[PDB]
């Protein structure tokens, strides 16, 4: 199987799904 | 960064774990 | 990964991200 | 009136809206 | 399939009902 | 179609999909 | 109104269509 | 800082966030 | 309209307040 | 089933993967 | 702007829209 | 913290802005 592009708010939604309680940082300028 | 890896290119849910705290 | 609490459309979003091009079936109890 | 494109997670959200309790299948390879 | 009908082309909410169980 | 239980932003998403290019008004009680 | 009925109870897509322009 | 594009359902989600209880109109033909 | 201002071009959350009731 | 377990309790992404085609 | 009641992924969506290209940190209590 | 306050109570966009980088 191959993956797809995750952009904008969909990217942060995916980070929420994967990290949950751990929290995460979203730093697009990095 | 994350936008280059996951939006411009493609990434897996495993690679997203790199940005958890 | 972490455990998830997922209701309503949030569950289908999670299935979409987990399954990708494989697709999925959504089968609620009735 | 004319319709719009429904792609990615927005497509599955729309299937959830339309099918609800009936369930649905999302099979993009088909 | 559904991606060709609704994403690449356009479809109505009525056509989406085709993919309900 | 099926009946819906829709709160918060989920209701505006549903209005967006139902109304399309017609647009809509969102008028909560205050 | 509709915003409240959909959330406290249930509503149909046909009832929502009344809020389209 | 510079802003981004808000399209489709993401636009209405943003209107919900900004207007909330005040309500809003989404009239794309205007 | 709103699509030209916020989707085709870019707009701020302050400009979105123009479309509140 | 899974739809109910995820909402009334909790579920893991590995449990969700069983619903992939 | 109005006050917000935001749970789950809705909070991360709001952070995404407020912060834009600045990015954000999501730090739930554990 | 903010995640909890927004969900159990209410919060403003100005309070959220403090979590921007
Ligand atoms: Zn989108
Ligand atoms: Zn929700």
């Amino acid at each position: 199987f191959v993956n797809q592009h995750l952009c904008g708010s969909h990217l942060v939604e995916a980070l929420y799904l994967v990290c949950g309680e751990r929290g995460f940082f979203y730093t697009p300028k990095t | 960064g994350i936008v280059e890896q996951c939006c411009t290119s493609i990434c897996s849910l495993y690679q997203l774990e790199n940005y958890c705290n």
